[PDB]
């Protein structure tokens, strides 16, 4: 499995290339779930988080 | 042929649809739209359309790529 | 009758042209340019169609 | 046994077929069309019971013949004005 | 061996409506299925039945084929008179046109790599309209093959130029990385007849009579609605006798026209009451109790 | 109705001239391939 | 062999062609051998042959040659990859019917077949309808089909 | 560590994910024609998922469409603003 | 061998009886899960399917590769009713005709708990019929083979025929479990 | 197989058309189709019913679509100039459900009442090209009237004149090619004057048409002869010089140029 | 009763006559049985799709009937992973008639679901009626004291499709269809053809009724009690007062027929003024 997860983070790697579109959060919902609002002013629904744990996050 | 033309033409309709504003008639088949992107538009209408619908300040639904009265 | 049916058709491809903006002339420039204000996007230096 | 035609029993009939005096033929209608034996309306003025519907009963195989008789003469007609229509409005016809 | 543009995609009644049903369920998810059936030769591939895969769970993508699901469901149909093998891949794309994206074309060559003659057939469900689907079939260019300066399937005939490619595809990828094999439909004689069943409506309802009640009023109102249509139909003449012919339609947009409504009214009302009188003479001689 | 339907005459008019120009119909794919060669690329 | 299509009795699954109203003493294995020894039957000189191939296989042509004391085939009818009971090949629609002529059972003739309807065979069955002596068993020789696989 | 692989596979599972629009619902206009207005954006006539109850789709109902077909995901609750949210969520000392 | 296989389990009234210890339904509970396992270490691929011989015939389970399931099946089969053998096998060999693989072989496990009541004739003319279509059945004549041992003769020695080693007509006379005759019998062999 | 029907047209031989029958009845697709045309011309106008039988009886079995294809125009040679004799397999062929076998009573009509003018078959022809569920069979229905009018050339662009400017576009590349067989050599204007707005036709195919039948018009012909030779001329050199234009636009602009000046300015077309 | 209508979409009909073509090849032509999904809405079913399984029976004996229940459930869990919304509604079968053994198939398919409806999907191309016949088990109580028995009580069928299945399907019958008739004429077509419906069955009970009279069946006296209200409802045309009725509603219907009648003729005249008045002024300017 130790292969599994190398060859995984690497796929992050390509996706986790810049830039990122900086933008801030607006809420946290259940149905774990997130709303964010973009520099561009676009407000988008997020049915997972991300890379980042959603304990960690606040509006 | 002629109900077949006219059938297959309605894709033109399919969704999703920007939502404009007629403003004004130029001729018989084209007219000036709002769209509600905040831009306005010289586009043609359907032939299959109502004119007798295109009353002032009427919501259309435009082509969400040509802006096309639909 | 068959004409009516050509346009139809034909009508499916030209209503996915792209539609024209509407601007409003400032005054017109040699050389066929014009200086325009397209609505929200301000201000552009354009050539003339030939018609 | 009357025909849909002469559905329209007079007191009398029912009277002297029921050995019961003209008086209480009335009252034996309703009885009948309560419970729902038949189905009907009595014309008290004229004397006169007039019959709509019968409860079916059972028939025999003479009378099975019979009513098989009538959906012959059923059957005709309804393919005289199929065909009827069909050549009348052959042109229409899709 | 070349590719040849006279190969054909024949999809079977079945196959094509199977997909449609998923495709639209399934909108806006990219729902994917596997294509049974038989390279009959280097020209025709048929697709006899399809069968929808499950989605493993949300995102508007193409998920990988699930092998024990493609492999029980294979099974199980050979049980049923379908030994029939995968003869490539459908997916739905709702509404933004036919084309592979680059999911499509890593899912293709999963396919490719087992059967080289695979096909990935793209459905647009929402864009199809009565008469008209909006399928495509298509398969991969080997980048290899075409970057030394080859094309990617030889042309012996007009066949595959006949349907011009839209600019939709052509802008994702079209004749670059994948191209389309035309489609055809195999359509017997049985199944014909039996979608024909479709809104045939029940030998009752031909001889049923409408509403009496109702007929008459519906007769009423129309018949009211057509005075002041023709109070208005007056009015239009006059106006279009001093009217400058680029008012002749300029000024009929959003304004309602007399003599086009009381066209509809007389059609309305000459249909309903010559059938409602047809009907009606055909069932006192049909149902008579004489 | 019939009689008047039948007798309404359309002018020889030259047909299928009111659909898309050849040389403005040949616009339109010149441009779309710039479309299909910029946007994509 | 016709030149171009090769003998495919390699090519099928010896182990998993099975055979209906086969008499014990003579039976599927000695069927497909070259030898003397034949698929004679129990209950009738009618017989249902089952042949499932290894791989997609076209057939151009047979030989199912019989003794010519009789008992040799009459009239064979031919099925392609069924999704058979006696009584389907009673009332049945066979792929190419085959009255096999007395020249066609011997040790040399071979049986053309519609190679059109012989293109995707999986699995063949062959059933014998009726003998050419009216005897109450057939036999049979090494039943062969020749022809090329669908690659 | 195999908790490490679960956490890193939900993770790949993740990235597959795509944002969607948010909107809020108009108007209703067939039993598959909907009204919506982005957030901060034009108004569009967009379709709706089948599974979706479409009974909880009344108009002004914020919902979840998709960026390529716009089609309504999901409704949402009522959104809470960042700054509403730390109105109500702001300590007070424990006066 | 590459086989499929079915058992005819009886759940007659005369499967209550205690003549084989502790219940002739119990006794063939515990001889369906031999019979069963011994298909499935024969060849992994074998399938195996559960038919009940009640007064009418019912498939509990079509074959299948597991082996839990036709316990758990045979679990709730409870005595009720009459054998109808003529019915039973024609059933089973319907399942067999419609088997997952077509290159498995017949077979059919038969527990006749009860009388067969037809005339010699029926049971010769089904042995040719299964005869013809290479169908084996295995037929265990426990609880009445007083009485049964010739009408199932007549069908084992049509079904088989001269040196047939196909179908065994294995008659248990009554004893502390049928299931201790059957891996010394030429079924499980 | 086209190498031995083209050397045995008309021979009716029994030998070629044995081995010939030995390849189509092989199922393979490339050579069907080459078998299936050799089959037409070797029986060429010999209307016996073995070669019909086993080349029809073939068609409605076979699942390719190549052999298919090659038996349609081998059918027609069988019955070439046989006149009314073909009514029978005529009917047969159009009532078929096979689109490629309807496509072969097209044919069978053009073959079968070549040059006659025969009116009947030419009601035929006009009822399959504005009614049919097959555009190739509606294109083949169109081209099949050139070869019955090619006697009586100045009636083609009067009944394919209309024709030419329909919604089917291959309806409109029958118009083109109908004009161009029945036209062949002639130099019609009136035929010309017909194709000179197809060569700008939207669709492809359509052009090429237009462009191959324009050179089968006035092949040889001169300026004095016809005027608009130079403009046609110029047109094929546009169309293949020209980077922006479709691949099969320039295919039949190149045909039209070995076709206008073919032999070595030399030959001519003329089915009469 | 528990099913008011049942809805067989276009697929289903595809899928039976793909069915039975693929199962009745060269082994036999026998009827095909499979298992029928959809969705309940009200009291309306909907027939959506459907898989095929296994199953034979005897031709002699209705008793004997093989029925792969287990592969039942092995292909519905793989449908209801596609699709959730599709449970099992009932079962199909392509026999051109009901069978004896049917009652105990749906008692088989009543486990899967409780209000089983058995719709007979008629593969070949009947000319006048619907292939689908809906049909669901009923415990008639006769009056007579004969038992209490299971029989089938018809449902109304109908065939509806869904908007993406209505599309594939106009796509299919794009060119058989004739759309250019008016609604007028297919009005009247279909009067002809509930004309031609009603023969049929006027037709069918006749036989039956020769039947009965020559003693080849026995005589039922539920329908001969169903017939003799047919009989009744028999109305009498040749009233005084509904001839009058008639005739007083004939002419409430002729007269808006004759106003719109002369409403077309002045449009129609109106029609032509421009016509000519477009065609002189064309020549006037060339
Ligand atoms: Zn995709």
């Amino acid at each position: 499995m130790k292969d599994k997860i190398k060859e995984n983070s690497e796929k992050i790697k390509v996706n986790k290339t810049l830039p990122y579109l900086v933008s801030n959060v607006i809420e946290l919902l259940d149905v774990k779930c997130a709303v964010i609002k973009t520099s561009t002013r676009q407000t988008y629904f997020l049915p997972v988080i991300g890379l980042v744990d959603a304990e960690k996050l606040k509006p | 042929e002629f109900l077949h033309a006219q059938e297959e033409v309605k894709r033109i309709q399919s969704i999703p649809l920007v939502i404009g504003q007629f403003l004004e008639a130029v001729d018989q088949n084209t007219a000036i739209v709002g769209s509600t992107t905040g831009s306005n538009y010289y586009v043609r209408i359907l032939s299959t359309i109502d004119r007798e619908l295109l009353k002032p300040n009427a919501s259309v639904a435009l082509h969400k790529h040509s802006n096309a009265l639909v | 009758l068959n004409a009516k049916v050509r346009l139809l058709r034909e009508e499916l491809q030209l209503l996915q042209e792209q539609g024209s903006y509407v601007g409003e002339v400032v005054r017109a420039m040699d050389k066929k340019k014009v200086l325009v204000k397209v609505h929200p996007e301000g201000k552009f230096v354009v050539d003339v169609d030939k018609n | 046994t009357r025909p849909a035609n002469h559905r329209q029993l007079t007191f009398e009939e029912i009277a002297k077929s029921a050995k019961i005096t003209v008086n209480e033929v009335e009252l034996l209608v309703m009885k009948a069309l309560s419970v729902g034996l038949v189905k009907g309306s009595i014309d008290e003025v004229d004397k006169r019971v007039h019959m709509t519907w019968v409860q079916p009963r059972v028939l025999d195989l003479q009378q099975i013949k019979g009513m098989k008789d009538r959906l012959e003469f059923w059957c005709t007609d309804v393919k005289s004005m199929e065909m009827l229509v069909e050549h009348q409005a052959h042109d229409i016809l899709t | 061996p070349a590719v040849d543009t006279a190969e054909q995609v024949y999809i079977s009644s079945l196959a094509l409506l199977k997909m449609l049903k998923h495709g639209r369920a399934g909108v806006p998810m990219e729902v994917m299925g596997l294509m049974l059936g038989e390279f009959v030769d280097d020209y025709t591939v048929r697709v006899i039945d399809v069968f929808a895969m499950p989605q493993s769970g949300t995102g508007v993508s193409v998920e990988a084929v699930d092998p024990v699901f493609q492999a029980k469901m294979l099974d199980m149909l050979k049980q049923t008179g379908r030994p029939e093998m995968v003869v490539g891949w459908y997916h739905s794309h709702p509404g933004f046109g036919c084309w592979l994206s680059g999911v499509d074309i890593n899912t293709q060559q999963s396919f490719e790599a087992l059967s080289e003659r695979a096909v990935a057939v793209v459905v647009d469900p929402i864009q199809s309209v009565k008469g008209k689907v909006v399928i495509d079939a298509f398969r991969l260019i080997n980048a290899n093959m075409m970057v030394l300066g080859h094309e990617p399937r030889q042309t012996t005939s007009n066949l595959g130029h006949l349907n011009k490619p839209s600019i939709q595809a052509l802008i994702h990828g079209l004749n670059r990385h994948y191209y389309s094999i035309t489609i055809n439909y195999r359509k017997n004689e049985l199944e014909q007849k039996m979608l024909l069943n479709l809104h045939k409506k029940s030998w009752m309802e031909g001889l049923t009579l409408q509403d009496y009640s109702e007929h008459c009023k519906h007769n009423e109102s129309v018949v009211k609605e057509m005075l002041e249509l023709a109070k208005n139909y007056n009015k239009a003449v006059e106006e279009e006798d001093k009217m400058t012919p680029e008012q002749l339609a300029i000024k009929n947009v959003g304004k309602q026209d007399p003599k086009r409504h009381l066209e509809e009214h007389v059609d309305v009302l000459m249909t309903s009451n010559i059938v409602q009188c047809l009907a009606a003479m055909l069932d006192t001689v049909v149902f008579k109790l004489i | 109705h019939n009689m008047s339907v039948k007798a309404m005459r359309f002018p020889p008019k030259s047909y299928n001239k009111d659909l898309e120009s050849a040389e403005e119909r040949r616009e339109r794919e010149q441009q779309d391939l710039e479309f299909a060669k910029e946007m994509a690329e | 062999i016709p030149k171009g299509y090769m003998d495919l009795m390699p090519f099928i699954n010896k182990a998993g062609c099975e055979c209906l109203n086969e008499s014990d003493e003579h039976g599927f294995d000695n069927c497909l051998r070259k030898d003397t020894t034949f698929l004679e039957s129990d209950c009738d000189e009618q017989l249902l042959i089952t042949v499932a191939f290894n791989q997609p296989v076209k057939l151009y042509s047979m030989k199912f040659q019989g003794p010519d004391n009789g008992q040799g085939p009459k009239y064979v009818k031919i099925f392609i990859n069924l999704p058979m009971d006696f009584e389907e090949a009673e009332r049945s629609e066979p792929t190419q019917a085959l009255e096999l002529t007395e020249d066609d059972i011997k040790e040399d003739g071979i049986v053309p077949l519609r190679y059109v309807k012989f293109q995707n065979v999986n699995s063949v069955t062959i059933f014998v309808q009726s003998n050419q002596g009216e005897e109450e068993t057939t036999r049979i020789s090494y039943f062969t089909f020749i022809g090329t696989p669908v690659q | 560590l195999t908790k490490q692989y679960e956490k890193s596979e939900n993770d790949l599972k993740a990235l597959q994910s795509v944002g969607q629009i948010v909107g809020e619902v108009l108007k209703q206009l067939t039993e598959e024609k909907f009204i919506v207005k982005a957030t901060n954006g034009p108004r569009y006539v967009v379709g709706c998922r089948r599974q979706l109850d479409k009974s909880k789709l009344k108009p002004g109902t914020r919902v979840a469409l998709d960026m390529t077909t716009l089609t309504i995901m999901r409704y949402l609750p009522r959104e809470v603003d960042p700054l509403v949210y730390n109105m109500s969520h702001e300590d007070p000392g424990n006066v | 061998v590459l086989e499929s296989t079915m058992v005819c389990v009886d759940n007659s009234e005369y499967m209550r009886n205690g003549d084989f210890l502790p219940t002739r339904l119990q006794a063939q509970q515990d001889a369906v899960n031999i019979v069963c396992h011994s298909k499935t270490r024969s060849n992994p691929e074998n399938n195996v399917g559960l038919i009940t011989l009640a007064n009418d015939c019912e498939v509990l389970t079509t074959l299948t590769p597991d082996t839990g399931r036709i316990l758990s099946k045979l679990h709730t089969v409870q005595p009720k009713g009459k054998i109808t053998f003529c019915t039973g096998i024609r059933v089973a060999h319907l399942a067999l005709k419609h088997r997952q693989g077509k290159n498995h072989k017949m077979r059919i496990i038969a527990f006749v708990g009860s009388p067969v009541e037809d005339n010699e004739k029926d049971l010769v003319k089904l042995a040719k019929r299964l005869k013809k279509e290479k169908v084996n059945v295995d037929i265990i004549n426990f609880g009445e083979e007083e009485v049964n041992t010739e009408k199932l003769t007549a069908f084992v020695n049509t079904l088989n025929g001269k040196d047939g080693t196909g179908s065994h007509l294995v008659t248990v006379p009554p004893g502390p479990s049928l299931a201790d005759a059957l891996i010394s019998s030429p079924i499980l062999a | 197989s086209l190498g031995l029907g083209l050397a045995a047209m008309g021979t009716a031989r029994q030998d070629v058309y044995d081995l010939l029958k030995t390849n189509l009845y092989q199922d393979d697709a490339v050579t069907g189709e080459a078998a299936g045309l050799a089959l037409g011309l070797v029986m060429l106008g010999s209307k016996n019913a073995q070669a019909i039988e086993d080349m029809v009886g073939y068609a409605q079995e076979t699942q390719h679509e190549k052999i298919l294809r090659g038996l349609a125009v081998g059918i027609a040679l069988v019955m070439y100039g046989r006149m009314e004799e073909a009514d029978a397999l005529i009917e047969s062929l159009c009532r078929d459900k096979d689109p490629i076998l309807r496509r072969s009573g097209m044919y069978t009509v053009a073959m079968a009442y070549c040059g006659s003018g025969n009116n009947k078959a030419i009601r035929r022809l006009l009822h399959v090209a504005v009614s049919d569920v097959n555009d190739d069979v509606r294109r083949a229905a169109v081209e099949s009237l050139g070869f019955i009018l090619f006697r009586t050339p100045e009636q083609c662009p009067s009944v394919v004149s209309l024709l030419s400017e329909s919604y089917n576009p291959h309806v409109r590349y029958g118009a083109a090619m109908a004009l161009g067989i029945c036209c062949a050599g002639t130099g019609n204007k009136e035929a010309i004057n017909l194709l000179e707005p197809m060569t700008n036709d939207p669709v492809n195919y359509v052009r090429q048409g237009a462009l191959i039948a324009s050179a089968l018009i006035m092949i040889q012909q001169t300026e004095i002869t016809c005027p608009k030779v130079n403009q046609f001329r110029q047109l094929y050199s546009k169309v293949i010089n020209d980077k922006h234009d479709d691949v099969m636009a320039k295919f039949g602009a190149i045909l039209a140029q070995g076709i206008l000046d073919a032999g070595g300015h030399n030959v001519t077309i003329s089915l009469q | 009763l528990a099913v008011q209508k049942v809805v067989v979409h276009p697929l289903v009909l595809l899928s039976v006559v793909d069915h039975f073509n693929r199962i009745g090849k060269v082994g036999n032509q026998k009827r095909v049985v499979g298992v029928l999904l959809g969705s309940w809405q009200k009291k309306v079913l909907d027939v959506s799709n459907s898989f095929a399984v296994p199953f034979d029976e005897d031709d002699k004996d209705d008793s004997v009937w093989f029925l792969d229940h287990d592969y039942l459930e092995n292909m519905y869990g793989m449908f209801k992973k596609v699709n959730a919304r599709e449970r099992i509604v009932g079962w199909y079968h392509t026999g051109p008639k009901l069978h004896k053994n049917d009652i105990a198939i749906n008692e088989l398919m009543k486990r899967y679901c409780p209000n089983s409806v058995l719709v007979i999907i008629d593969v070949k191309p009947k000319d006048l009626g619907l292939p689908t016949e809906a049909y669901i088990s009923v415990e008639e109580v006769h009056d007579d004291g004969t038992p209490t028995s299971k029989t089938f009580e018809h449902v109304t069928s109908e065939i509806g499709a869904e908007e993406a299945e209505e599309v594939g399907v106009e796509h299919l019958l794009r060119d058989i269809k004739d759309t250019t008739v008016g609604t007028l004429s297919q009005r009247i077509t279909n009067q002809v053809h509930g004309l031609k419906g009603l023969n049929s069955k006027l037709l069918d009970i006749r036989s039956y009724l020769e039947k009965v009279a020559t003693g080849k069946l026995p005589i039922n006296h539920q329908i001969i009690y169903q017939l003799q209200d047919v009989f009744n409802l028999l109305p009498d045309v040749s009233l005084q007062e509904f001839v009058k009725a008639f005739y007083l509603k004939t002419n409430d219907q002729m007269v808006v027929v004759y106003l719109a009648s002369l409403i077309r003729s002045v449009v129609a005249l109106h029609n032509l003024i421009n016509n000519k008045i477009a065609n002189r002024d064309a020549e006037k300017k060339e």
